[PDB]
């Protein structure tokens, strides 16, 4: 499973 | 509600008691939380985002209220930076994408 | 149009004259795609997610068209293990969540 969660 | 995507999606989540603030990802099929001590038994799993992967505890049948929203489902915990909820419990209380 | 959440959420977006499937992810607070040749110069950005970090290469004022609509932002490229348009280009077209 993918959890593509993304921050800078 | 409408929730607008100028900031972070966060909402208040209620998990066994305790309260804590989730990050709505349409990006995520599964909810991972940060780490806590739940009861009943748990499958080990890797999971993989961006910077790789990170392993994490599978609880089934786990009950969590969103938004006043009542859903039951899987739940991974693990050492993620925030709590995520994912697709798995977000068809369940009607959540959608729209534009 | 309305998207629910039964699967990925995924679209066909035109990056210049080029098709590309990508997740809409509110997750996300930035847009990046896979390794690719894009026009401009690009500043080495840094990124996290659950894994940690990756490196990419930014790009500016980039025009993508996201199922129909039109928007003009930042996209960041690199080992990204799939496409994703974040919440920079999903406000605008408009995009929320509701529920």
């Amino acid at each position: 499973a993918r959890v593509l969660a993304e921050a800078m | 509600p409408q929730i607008t995507l100028w900031k972070r999606p966060l909402v208040t989540i209620r998990i066994g008691g305790q309260l804590k603030e989730a990050l709505l990802n349409t990006g995520a099929d599964d909810t991972v939380l940060e780490e806590m001590n739940l009861p009943g038994k748990w499958k080990p799993k890797m999971i993989g985002g961006i910077g790789g992967f990170i392993k994490v505890r599978q609880y089934d049948q786990i009950p969590v209220e969103i938004c006043g929203h009542k859903a039951i489902g899987t739940v991974l915990v693990g050492p993620t930076p925030a709590n995520i909820i994912g697709r798995n419990l977000l068809t369940q209380i009607g959540c959608t994408l729209n534009f």
